[PDB]
């Protein structure tokens, strides 16, 4: 999982 | 009120600056550097226009990631060819306004290949003289364009949401002075080769991140996202969705 993405995607 | 095309136009994501010192020659290396730089920082720009895009917080999160991990490198190149156009008639290649690279800046070896592909994109909005609204909506569809061969999460959702900017892609048009019927299978023909050309610098790219002997150095952001796509891409495991066969 690609954690700045995921970050970005949930708030 | 408000159409959905002037929310296209309002959540669009400034033009960002590279930062790049050309005070000594271009190296290829560290042009590359420089560029992947920059890609990251424009991806994540990418990431806050998607979550403001209507449609697109309705699909499950886990397919939020796969679409933006997916498409990202023709939504990047999309809008390089856009700011080509625009900027220079597709002449140059219009990264940001203080990193265009002109005839000459190509030649670097490695640079060459990869650079022709690229300027194929803007010569296709010169010779189809394709408009901002059509290219906003050209946008979108590029980021619903590239799915798990498997389907997605929330496939009905997803289906009906590209639905909607296809619907979008014939306003733009219609919007631009009957045989709007040609220029719809013209600019969804220029989103089907989209699929061709952004292949070879996906391979150019993975390339370049493989082989770490080659002293190319990408973002985390980036690093991240192709690390994980990488895998997903070799195995032959996704697919496109054309409007074509
Ligand atoms: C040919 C490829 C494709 C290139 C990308 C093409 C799309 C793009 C447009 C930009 O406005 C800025 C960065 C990117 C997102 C990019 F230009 C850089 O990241 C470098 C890149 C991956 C590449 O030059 C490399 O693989 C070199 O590492």
């Amino acid at each position: 999982r690609p954690a700045i993405l995921y970050a970005l995607l949930s708030s | 009120f408000p159409t959905l095309i002037s929310l296209l136009e309002v959540i669009e994501p400034e033009v960002l600056y590279s930062g790049y010192d050309s005070t000594l020659p271009d190296t290829s290396t560290r042009l590359m550097s420089t560029l992947n730089r920059l890609g990251g920082r424009q991806v994540v720009s990418a990431v806050k226009w998607a979550k403001a895009l209507p449609g697109f917080r309705n699909l499950h999160l886990d397919d939020q990631m796969t679409l933006l991990q997916y498409s990202w490198m023709s939504l990047m190149a999309f809008s390089l060819g856009w700011r080509s156009y625009k900027q220079s008639n597709g002449n140059m290649l219009c990264f940001a306004p203080d990193l265009v690279i002109n005839e000459e800046r190509m030649q670097l070896p490695y640079m060459y290949d990869q650079c022709q592909q690229m300027l194929k994109i803007s010569s296709e909005f010169v010779r189809l003289q394709v408009s901002y609204d059509e290219y906003l909506c050209m946008k979108v569809l590029l980021l619903l364009s590239t799915v798990p061969k498997d389907g997605l999460k929330s496939q009905a959702v997803f289906d009906e949401i590209r639905m909607t900017y296809i619907k979008e892609l014939g306003k733009a048009i219609v919007k631009r002075e009957s045989q709007n019927w040609q220029r719809f299978y013209q600019l969804t023909k220029l989103l089907d080769s989209m699929h061709e050309m952004v292949g070879g610098l996906l391979q150019f790219c993975f390339y370049t991140f493989v082989n770490k002997s080659l002293s190319v150095e990408f973002p985390e952001m980036l690093a991240e996202i192709i690390s994980n796509q990488l895998p997903k891409f070799k195995a032959g495991s996704v697919k496109p969705l054309l409007f074509h066969q």
